[PDB]
């Protein structure tokens, strides 16, 4: 129990932090990855002067603060502001003292060696956690779907990745990163919806375009004769009621937004798209392992939640793969937390105890120890 | 022997290239300074010929 | 071997110096052309600012 | 409308409609975009012969010293008017770091200005220095602002449409009656 | 003079074409081996609609065209697009009419019999050249270094080869091909340089990583205690100024890029490396000819130009070869054009006239004639 209860799992994202206790089924804490700094001197009624704001209080009060994102494209870019988000996570969100809890953290696919050593330096030397561990994100997603070999298409708020994993070892030279994700996708909907003849003028109009994207957006299979369908004008249309009455209608654009993930050309991106990239990762791997990867395309991440994403991907890679092959696109329902759940499982596991980096290992080996 | 000669001369050719490259960058920079100091006086000009044809 | 290397590079450094010397003479000449094309528009200017202050 | 308020705020009244309309003629004639808008306010205070009085429809000589440039500083600072958007120079730049990489030296040496509101004197110098200091030093900046710029758009059309080669792009009633509005839409 | 002046030499590569007149000291024409096809309908000011673009106009205008490489790994893969590059070479680059010029062409090491017959079919039947000849590339490189027996390590843009040649006959069963070359090498630098904490974001950032590779990259001898040297941080570092001011620094990676040619493991390649392959070619040849090959390792190709390549190779094979042997790594300065120069010499030669395949030979013997 000492640490059975006690292991923490913190998944640091570009848009959201997911956090909680190893053992739980889902994150106890989910909140924006921002750190707000007040543009002016003054106070809220009853509070003192605050130097900084994190998560939702930074979002809610955004009009008087300069908002900053510590993690650009999955990599920690500002370490002063990240130690601020961690502090908030332990002390306010989970309300635990960190110096008696083992902490499993996550990093990104080709996270620079030096960063994995730096967050270890900050975990052990400024938070004084007993022990910690850094798992790679795609690797926890895979594992949370039971398996050990597969290829994860991972897509969240600032990055998309393909991480081919074989008997647990993520394959460095076959990993692909596509910098277009849910953030890019909300801003494109924004324009095709103002372009539908609308105005997201106040900040209460801006924010909810993102809630339109999440609730009403679709990834149609045969996106071709779906536009064609749009035109005959079926009961395909969908009206959402705004903060007030102002019933906005979205028929068609509803799927023009996730067609951006297959066609980056919709947004002036010259890069290849999700399905081709799944494939290219795969023809960059060893030959003998390619049947395995093909029958185990595990999807994880908030942006892979658009319904019919899996069917489109299913047919997208069947038709690029040699017919002798078995294609299989696994997309679980909890996928917006796969990464986290894979960490919860792993860290609560009976056999993981012997991989925890302890302060004994650290004080004796330097940050190098956990770096592997 | 051919060597001491090829190397010594290479060093002199390299010293001369760095000298001339340094003088090309000063003239090319003195330059965009002149070329630009003008777009300003020739444009201040279409302007300062248009208002007296109007006044 | 040290030789083939010293000589081949001496030749490349000499080719680069003649290239940069050729580019310095073209920029320095494009130059007195720019520097002069101006004295004319800046002088057409004190003139074409004085008559509208007068009219 | 912003000048209007900083001028009523200077202790004035644009009360009748013959007072309203002419604030716009003050903006056009006397407004400036100072470079180093910082130590221009500072200059205002020492009170130099920077001031400028305009005579209204009648005698009522109104003086505008300072606000004269506080109005176009709104184009670089939208915060002067409760706008949270970025300003002209940053936006020039952001457009540019949204374009292909190989074309960014071209765009930087060819910032063409057009439109009635880009006519404020010293707009080009401020923009010149505004983007030099945001652009990588290896770059050539060049802000072209012609004198006829309040009609650039029109003049470009006059040229193009009187041109010898444009005849073959005109959409004719033949094209239209045969192809529908789609024809010209491209 | 009839043809003394008149012989053309065209060396077709995976990245570059080298072309010019037999007699000259270096290629009159060097340009990318691409054929661009416009993605949209429209025109440049003053030009007409162009169906196709080749060489540098395809590179310069790459944003509106779909670029294609006719020669994959030294072998012509698309014959419609190759006839396009030849057309461009004769008519625009060298501005000659082909029907009055003998043409010496080059092919790759184990170029399929059928291809040598096909480019002969296209040379004589669609370009109507008087006479032509196909030389093997390593063989022209050797010969341009004066000799007739040696082993060429040839390395350009898409392929590396080892072609042991004895009294002029390239030895089919001892030739080795390693598909990792300068193209692969620019993309690896790219990653170790973004990994140094950088961004080659716009296309004007992409292209110049290749000019960094060419200007600043090195092949260190004792690549071991060169990394060690990197750490003590000597004045080994080297900063390059980008299209603009943005002074980028490259200290160390500078040589980590050509260490890829000895260690393919740096790039997820399981194949052996350049020096071992030189050697293996050699222990695949007759016994009595192995002292000859060892004292005549001729290097040619753009990617063998990295300084200190020869010293590393010198010591790489001395230490694999029996000590009774004399090792000798010849690397001339003009080596990025060895192949071409060997063709210029040969084709301007007094004795070569009697090996030219003439339209008389062809119209009478079929493509078989030149195939040998």
């Amino acid at each position: 129990d000492e640490d059975e209860t006690t292991a923490l799992v913190c998944d640091n994202g570009s848009g959201l932090v997911k956090a909680g206790f190893a053992g739980d089924d889902a994150p106890r804490a989910v909140f924006p990855s921002i750190v707000g700094r007040p543009r002016h001197q003054g106070v809220m009624v009853g509070m003192g002067q605050k130097d900084s704001y994190v998560g939702d209080e930074a979002q809610s009060k955004r009009g008087i603060l300069t908002l900053k994102y510590p993690i650009e494209h999955g990599i920690i870019t500002n370490w002063d502001d990240m130690e601020k988000i961690w502090h908030h996570t332990f002390y306010n969100e989970l309300r635990v003292a960190p110096e008696e809890h083992p902490t499993l953290l996550t990093e990104a696919p080709l996270n620079p060696k030096a960063n994995r050593e730096k967050m270890t330096q900050i975990m052990f030397e400024t938070f004084n956690v007993p022990a910690m561990y850094v798992a790679i994100q795609a690797v926890l997603s895979l594992y949370a779907s039971g398996r050990t070999t597969g290829i994860v298409l991972d897509s969240g708020d600032g990055v998309t990745h393909n991480v081919p994993i074989y008997e647990g070892y993520a394959l460095p030279h076959a990993i692909m990163r596509l910098d277009l994700a849910g953030r890019d996708l909300t801003d494109y909907l924004m324009k095709i919806l103002t372009e539908r003849g609308y105005s997201f003028v106040t900040t209460a109009e801006r924010e909810i375009v993102r809630d339109i994207k999440e609730k009403l957006c679709y990834v149609a299979l045969d996106f071709e004769n779906e536009m064609a369908t749009a035109a005959s004008s079926s009961s395909l249309e969908k009206s959402y009621e705004l903060p007030d009455g102002q019933v906005i209608t979205i028929g068609n654009e509803r799927f023009r937004c996730p067609e951006t993930l297959f066609q980056p050309s919709f947004i002036g991106m010259e890069s290849a798209g999700i399905h081709e990239t799944t494939y290219n990762s795969i023809m960059k791997c060893d030959i003998d392992i390619r049947k395995d990867l093909y029958a185990n395309n595990v999807m994880s991440g908030g942006t892979t939640m658009y319904p019919g994403i899996a069917d489109r991907m299913q047919k997208e890679i069947t038709a690029l793969a040699p017919s002798t092959m078995k294609i299989k696109i696994i997309a679980p329902p909890e996928r917006k937390y796969s990464v986290w759940i894979g960490g919860s499982i792993l860290a609560s596991l009976s056999t993981f105890q012997q991989m925890w980096i302890t302060k004994q290992e650290y004080d004796e080996a330097g940050p190098s120890i956990v770096h592997r | 022997d051919k060597l001491k000669e090829a190397e010594t001369r290479a060093e002199f050719a390299e010293r001369s290239v760095t000298k001339l490259e340094k003088s090309i960058d000063d003239l090319e920079d003195e330059l965009y300074a002149q070329k630009l100091k003008y777009k300003a006086i020739s444009e201040e000009l279409d302007h300062a010929l248009n208002d007296m044809t109007s006044i």
